[PDB]
């Protein structure tokens, strides 16, 4: 759906 | 804890607010008239025209309003009418109305040529308002705050609008504290409804253009206050 | 505090052709915006799909608030995050003068005149982030609850720091309506630029503009 | 425009 945003939210702090 | 000053301000506001009436000749139609997108539109137009008159009167009596520059008066009315009408509708839809009026007015608005894209947010905002359990004083004051907003387009003396608004916010803040001491951020939450009223401005220009391209016509007063 | 103002300020400090330049800076700051939001107490504890929803709903306002505040130092324009200083004339040449003027007057000027500090900015942005009206939230009530925590922590901060300014909490919150109208107008322009096939729109920014 | 002006001085 919204791939960059999904990845960044699941990444580090 | 209201001060006597604040009490005087509040009394002036409530006296003006409580005159707000929709005539029975209009509201009788909710139940009596036929149900078509056409007739629903005419009913709503009649309600809107009446309510703009009611609002112009309320606005004229707000403290200091008369002392503002005449073109800035007009810019405040034009800039705030839609938001005031959404907030009034929110109040109406969370209030006890005569038998059958709430349900059938909702059906008529949902079949009046307004897209589902604007219906859904509208009834969602009415629900968020209901959950705040606002008193009459909160509705009146918040309405007055909306009307005396310094950011409306074409206001020249923003600073002087801003001064009339300030003591309304002060009274509203003490009132929220006194009335709902168990939701100590109730005042902030009312201000958050102000932000969300801004979205209804955009939605409304779109509803008006849809109505116009489906060849619905508005009364002269509405054409003026909303720029046709 | 269950919503500490120092952790909100920490988040701010941790991340601390004009239409084309603005768009480029927006795309850049979108990466850093998600890092900001992860640093706001309790946001990463929400459901992922809600986190997605909150950022898709607020990104334009969150970014407009950040560049407006940063711009307090400059005369007659905007300091982008890329370091380019966009001025009135280039904005107006580009057909976006109206929006640009509203930013300067409704945001940059008011932040400068009231001296909005970074704690206050960070709190306002966290309110914007925790928008319980956003369509599709799995639990609107807990986003409302988190907003209510920011509201309570911001109000206490203003009483402690600016005791001689009892109206200051209200004045801060009253920037939010103007930010929303400005944000809606920016989005209008952008989907209007997409509708006519206009400017170079970079990857992350394009993703925020798709349905 | 005419009407609003009038209502304001009534
Ligand atoms: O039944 C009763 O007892 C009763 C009592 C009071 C009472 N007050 C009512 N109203 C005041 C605000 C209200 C309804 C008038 C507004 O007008 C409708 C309207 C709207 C509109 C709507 Cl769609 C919802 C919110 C705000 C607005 Cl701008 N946009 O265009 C129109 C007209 C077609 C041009 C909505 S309905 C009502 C009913
Ligand atoms: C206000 C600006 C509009 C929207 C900008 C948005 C949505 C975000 C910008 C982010 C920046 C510039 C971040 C930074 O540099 O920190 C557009 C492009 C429609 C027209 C020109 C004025």
């Amino acid at each position: 759906r919204h791939k960059i945003l999904h990845r960044l939210l699941q990444e580090g702090s | 804890e209201l001060t006597p000053d604040q009490q005087t301000l509040l009394h002036f506001i409530m006296d003006s607010y409580n005159k707000q009436r929709m005539p029975q000749e209009i509201t009788n139609k909710i139940l009596k008239e036929e149900f078509s997108a056409e007739e629903n539109f005419l009913i709503l137009t009649e309600m809107a025209t009446n309510h703009v008159q009611v609002l112009v009167e309320f606005t004229k009596k707000l403290p200091g309003f008369q002392t503002l520059d005449h073109e800035d008066q007009i810019a405040l009315l034009k800039g705030s009418a839609v938001e005031a009408m959404f907030l009034r509708s929110a109040e109406i839809f969370n209030k006890k109305l005569p038998s059958g009026h709430s349900d059938l007015l909702e059906e008529r608005i949902r079949n009046s040529g307004i897209s589902d894209e604007y219906i859904t947010p509208m009834f969602s905002f009415y629900k968020s308002i209901g959950e705040l359990k606002m008193t009459q004083e909160e509705y009146a004051l918040l309405t007055a705050i909306v009307i005396l907003s310094p950011d409306r387009q074409y206001i020249k003396d923003r600073e002087a609008v801003e001064k009339l608004q300030e003591p309304l916010l002060d009274v509203l803040q003490k009132l929220c504290k006194i009335h709902q001491p168990e939701n100590p951020q109730h005042f902030a939450e009312l201000l958050g409804r102000l932000t969300e009223l801004r979205t209804f401005n955009h939605h409304h220009a779109e509803m008006l253009m849809s109505w116009r391209v489906n060849d619905h016509k508005f009364t002269p007063l509405l054409e003026e206050i909303w720029d046709v | 505090e269950d919503m500490p103002v120092e952790r909100i300020l920490e988040a701010e400090l941790a991340v601390e052709d004009p239409v084309t330049n603005i768009c480029q800076a927006a795309d850049k700051q979108l990466f850093t915006l998600v890092e900001w939001a992860k640093r706001i107490p309790h946001f990463s504890e929400l459901p992922l799909d809600d986190q997605v929803i909150l950022l898709r709903a607020g990104w334009n306002e969150l970014l407009i608030a950040s560049f407006s505040h940063r711009s307090i130092a400059v005369k007659d324009g905007i300091l982008l995050a890329t370091g380019l200083h966009v001025h009135r004339n280039s904005a107006h040449s580009a057909g976006v003068g109206a929006i640009f003027d509203r930013v300067l007057t409704e945001l940059v000027s008011k932040m400068r005149d009231m001296q909005m500090d970074k704690t206050e900015l960070g709190c306002l942005r966290a309110i914007v982030l925790f928008n319980p009206d956003s369509k599709g939230l799995s639990n609107p009530a807990e986003v409302e609850a988190l907003r209510e925590k920011v509201y309570a922590s911001l109000e206490a901060y203003c009483k402690h720091k600016y005791p001689e300014q009892p109206g200051r909490f209200a004045k801060l919150l009253l920037r939010l309506p103007a930010l929303r109208s400005i944000g809606l107008k920016c989005l209008e322009h952008l989907f209007f630029f997409k509708l006519i096939g206009d400017t170079p729109i970079d990857t992350f920014l394009m993703e925020m503009l798709e349905a």
